[PDB]
């Protein structure tokens, strides 16, 4: 009874991100992988912090909840 | 606003040694989903050491600094998810040969 | 005349049967080193000492007292032999 | 060894109301003595003070326990 939503998503989540813990919990619970700050380049997505890796998909907390509501990945936003 | 069970809240875990296949990822998922805390290293906050390997001398050194540690099988965490509740870790304990 | 008290503040229950004079020997060490012995498996018990295999009764006992630790007599014998509190985890009892 | 064997063979009934009961019990037991339950009190070899229904036992006192411990052996009853 754990939804597989973020399968294949390697996300860097800034520790200062509002509601960080809740965000981490659901993202991981729903099959996402977090990336350590050192392995920045291995991230497929990055929340907030755009400068860190321009080549990655830019996302936001809202995008995490949107995906969960739709029960699938939506367009990065 | 989805609501996940909280039966691991207030508990700190450390995943010790090596795990077969995708078990490490699975353990991380359950511990996190049910509001447990994962530690990067065996620090002062660790309360449960999860290991699939036999008892380890490192366990006895860790006990020197952290005497309240419990050593448990992954099966404990899988079972908690399977029953959707905090089961007693004592049922899944790890002891020396 | 001042005994060691590294069992101080710990409550023990001797569960099941013990060979020869082991029960008396366990009672001696726990008492000497200022541990507390309980008559029954009550809310205060922290350590259940048993020489028998894991018991279904243990899982019932856990229902009422989730912080219980199950330990072999060897733990207590070794504490006396080393004259200090050794970690009970080294001497734990778990299901097959 | 730390646990001296002093009260080997002594089977003592110790009234729960005895002053300093807990420390008395601890050291007596620690040093190899055996306590007897009230129920089986009549089987004691030693009895503390206001005894009754056990005349053949040796009469002792708290002071006797400490005296034995100090000398590290059984001393004359008292
Ligand atoms: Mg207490």
């Amino acid at each position: 009874v754990l939804l597989d939503i973020f399968t294949g998503v390697r996300l860097y989540l800034p520790p200062s991100t509002p509601d960080f813990s809740r965000l981490r919990r659901y993202f991981v619970a729903f099959d996402g992988d977090l990336v350590q700050e050192f392995d920045m380049t291995s991230a497929t997505h990055v929340l907030g912090s755009r400068d860190k890796n321009p080549a990655a998909q830019q996302v936001s907390p809202e995008w995490i909840w949107a995906c969960i509501r739709k029960r699938r990945l939506v367009a990065p936003s | 606003m989805p609501e996940l069970p909280d039966f691991f809240e207030g508990k700190h875990f450390f995943l010790y040694g090596e795990f077969p296949g995708d078990e490490r990822r699975r353990l991380i998922r359950y511990v996190t989903a049910f509001n447990g805390e994962l530690e990067d290293r065996m620090n002062e906050r660790v309360q449960f050491v999860i290991t699939a390997q036999e008892w380890d001398p490192n366990f006895e050194e860790a006990l020197m600094e952290n005497p309240s540690l419990a050593f448990v099988r992954p099966r404990w965490i899988y079972s908690c998810n399977e029953k959707q509740k905090l089961l007693p870790h004592q049922l899944y304990g790890v002891v020396p040969q």
